[PDB]
């Protein structure tokens, strides 16, 4: 009976994310990765999902 | 500054109100953009004034437009980028030249001559 | 010309006799010397040279103004040129002793049009500002601002 | 030269604006497909 | 300075924005935090949505589709009482107070009306430099009435039309230039029955030539 | 600077950690670019980013090497570069004589491919054979585990030792 439930952590996280600015400059990707640490690419991770990995990663910090 | 072939070039100031200008007959279809337009319109004698871009590299493809000007006593004036005309006339693409055509009881009647007023306080 | 180059030609020849180099942004305005030996360009880039007739080498490269060179005057005896800037700063530079004396300030826009009168005293500046600020050499003030166009 | 987006209001370089306007712009159910 | 996208990335990003709502909203219904939306109901759709429950007790169900309504309305009204700030704020304080920049150069243009006796001219004429917050100086004489308006860029070209095309004898700017500062004050008239007493309140603030400028023009038009 | 890529190894499913390898560009530019497809591929076949990763160590040598990283085949046999097949040796000037370090993986001359085999110790035999690929300079403990990881036989692990993860670091 307990709610045990995070999923709205999730929503919210998503929604804030989703309203958080992305340099469309796949250097400053780069360049704000290195800054936290996250590598270039993952194989077969293209630019577009490499923005959005971006993206999730900075929702956090 | 990029280009010396620059004569009436105008600053960062009224570029401002010359986009303004821009996009305000762009809303009231008052614009043709285009080297080629604008020099139908100064032949037709209907163009008011040209606002082209000192971007382009072989400036010469555009420095008629200046004699013709001259020619029909038609005021002009040049920007520092082209991108930024060409996004400020309605379109994406960079565009090196757009022209202002009449309106018969035109609301942008008083900024055109005011604009035409200090296009032709600068050439000096 | 908007090139730099200063073209001395003659009366009699289609060519320029002369080509006086050294200058890479426009030329503003070029004016012989009274005397006929010494020639003051100067330029767009802050800049007004001085050249020679009997040597060609640059004798006074005048700077000081914060923005470009537009007009230069010199005077009827050529010992002082009031030299005016596109900054509304108009310095009256000694030609004996290569110093600045009157600062021509009061104006809006850059002085278009600088003449000293031949009086010796007076020295009218038209500006770019619709209006024309009169200068005495010996009150060292403005005489009278006239709206002319 | 900086120019301003936009869309997010933040300083960006005259040179990139357009392929700026291009893709900042994505679509974003395209990436599904 | 900032670009202005054009009209089909405007339809685009407002497209992107609708979208991103709704699935915003749809994602929150279905996790619950609120209830799935009750179909909108009009008149004609009425019988439509809830005709057979609308049988057994007709006027609850009206009283019911107008409440909903009711509510539509009222969201969408105090939607806009609460968007509604300008109307009264801005109204003066915030959308008619510009002052049209004035801060590095005053316009000042000069004129010489030849008539000027009536008080309805002066009035409205002052009137018009009292909104447009410019700086004027009236100097009344024998057949030359001098304005010397110093003000905004965009007070003087909308008091350059109200002198020439919206008063009437003839008015003619005969200098018009810009200034560094201020030279005169708030917008008052003196009567000057001689020349001296106008040029010596043209000394004050240094506007004698203003004067010797009108004082000229009106005995070049008495030749021919 | 030299290209760093990182590898998060799955001992039968359970994750050891990521593996840090540094590839020496400036002694082997050839396997540095391989390398690159191997961490992240591209269009490889009818546009597809294939590599290293999915891949796993087909033989596995206790205190001896780690090979492995064969894409085609997946027993060690499988042989793909991004020069359209077997690529030619860099250079002898690397040796084997470190453990950790990551060679190029073949049967013979010019013959090295996606396989690649990472020396559990000093190995001399194995010095201008193969070019070292590159150097792990982190992960050396995930080296250490699938080193020791229990081989059967012709050294094939018994447990499924795979690549999860692989990427540029």
């Amino acid at each position: 009976s307990e709610r045990q439930a995070e999923v709205l952590a999730e929503f919210e996280r998503r929604k804030r994310a989703r309203q958080i600015n992305v340099s469309t400059d796949d250097s400053e990707v780069k360049a704000c990765l290195r800054a936290l640490g996250e590598p270039i690419t993952l194989f077969g991770e293209g630019p577009a999902e490499r923005r959005e990995r971006l993206r999730n990663i900075l929702s956090v910090v | 500054d990029v280009n010396p072939k620059a004569y009436p070039l105008a600053d960062a100031h009224l570029t401002k109100k010359l986009l303004d200008l821009v996009q305000q007959s762009c809303n009231y279809k008052q614009l043709r953009k285009g080297a080629n337009e604008a020099t139908k319109t100064l032949n037709r004698g209907i163009s008011e004034f040209i606002v082209m871009a000192a971007d382009a590299e072989p400036l010469e493809i555009i420095l008629h437009l200046p004699l013709l000007c001259e020619d029909k006593n038609v005021p002009y004036v040049f920007v520092r980028s082209k991108q930024a005309l060409g996004r400020a006339c309605g379109v994406s693409r960079p565009v090196i030249a757009c022209s202002v055509t009449i309106k018969e009881g035109s609301q942008l009647k008083q900024q055109i001559q005011s604009i035409q007023q200090s296009i032709e306080r600068l050439l000096v | 010309a908007a090139d730099g180059s200063v073209k001395l030609w003659s009366l009699d020849s289609d060519e320029p006799v002369a080509d006086i180099e050294g200058h890479t942004v426009r030329v503003a305005r070029v004016m012989w010397h009274p005397s006929g030996r010494f020639l003051g360009t100067t330029c767009y880039d802050r800049s007004w040279r001085l050249w020679d007739l009997e040597a060609q080498e640059e004798i006074l490269h005048q700077e000081g103004h914060s923005m470009g060179v537009y007009d230069i005057a010199f005077h009827q005896d050529g010992s002082l040129a009031g030299t005016g800037g596109l900054d509304a700063f108009g310095r009256v530079w000694d030609l004996r002793t290569g110093r600045c004396i009157m600062f021509l300030e009061g104006h809006l826009k850059e002085i278009y049009g600088i003449n000293f009168s031949p009086n010796g005293y007076h020295i009218a500046t038209g500006s770019g500002d619709n209006t024309c600020k009169v200068w005495d050499l010996r009150q060292r003030r403005c005489v009278y601002t006239i709206p002319a166009h | 030269e900086y120019l301003v987006s936009p869309i997010t209001g933040e300083k960006i370089p005259a040179s990139k604006m357009q392929e700026h306007m291009r893709i900042g712009l994505l679509d974003p159910r395209w990436l599904e497909q | 300075l900032g670009v202005y996208l054009t009209k089909k990335e405007q339809k685009k990003l407002r497209r992107q924005t609708r979208r991103e709502a709704q699935k915003e909203l749809q994602e929150k219904v279905r996790l619950g935090l609120m209830p799935p939306p009750e179909p909108k109901v009009r008149i004609s759709n009425l019988m439509r949505v809830l005709g057979t429950e609308a049988v057994q007790d007709p006027t609850k169900v009206e009283a019911h589709v107008r409440a909903q309504m009711a509510k539509r309305q009222k969201a969408h009204e105090e939607a806009n009482a609460a968007r509604k700030l300008t109307a009264e704020q801005r109204k003066v304080k915030k959308i008619k107070k510009l002052k049209e920049d004035i801060s590095q150069g005053v316009h000042i243009s000069v004129y010489r009306v030849r008539n000027l006796s009536n008080p309805a001219k002066k009035f409205k004429i002052e009137a018009n430099a009292g909104q447009l917050y410019l700086t004027g100086v009236v100097v009344l004489h024998k057949d030359v009435n001098v304005v010397v308006v110093e003000g905004g860029p965009k007070a003087q070209k909308k008091f350059k039309r109200l002198m020439l095309h919206r008063i009437k004898n003839k008015c003619v700017l005969v200098w018009e230039g810009t200034a560094k500062d201020r030279s005169f004050g708030e917008m008052k008239f003196k009567q000057c029955p001689t020349e001296n007493m106008a040029r010596e309140h043209f000394k004050k603030h240094g506007a004698e030539h203003y004067w010797d400028l009108a004082l000229s023009e009106s005995v070049l038009e008495s030749t021919d | 600077v030299n290209p760093v890529v990182f590898f998060d190894v799955s001992i039968g499913g359970q994750e050891v950690g990521r593996m840090k390898i540094e590839l020496f560009a400036d002694v082997v530019p050839k396997t540095a670019e391989n390398f690159r497809q191997f961490c992240t591929g591209e269009f490889r076949k009818d546009g597809v980013p294939i590599g290293y990763k999915g891949s796993t160590f087909h033989r596995v040598i206790k205190d001896f090497m780690i090979q492995g990283g064969d894409f085609v085949n997946g027993d060690g046999t499988g042989v793909a570069s991004i020069y359209r097949g077997p690529f030619a040796d860099e250079n002898f000037k690397l040796r084997h004589s470190a453990p950790g370090l990551l060679s190029m993986a073949n049967s013979g001359p010019s013959t090295n491919g996606c396989q690649f085999f990472i020396t559990c110790s000093k190995c001399d035999w194995l010095d201008g054979k193969h070019v070292v690929f590159g150097k792990i300079i982190d992960g050396l403990l995930v080296m250490r585990k699938i080193e020791n990881v229990p081989t059967g036989p012709n050294n094939k692990p018994k447990l499924p030792v795979v690549i999860s993860q692989c990427g540029e670091m």
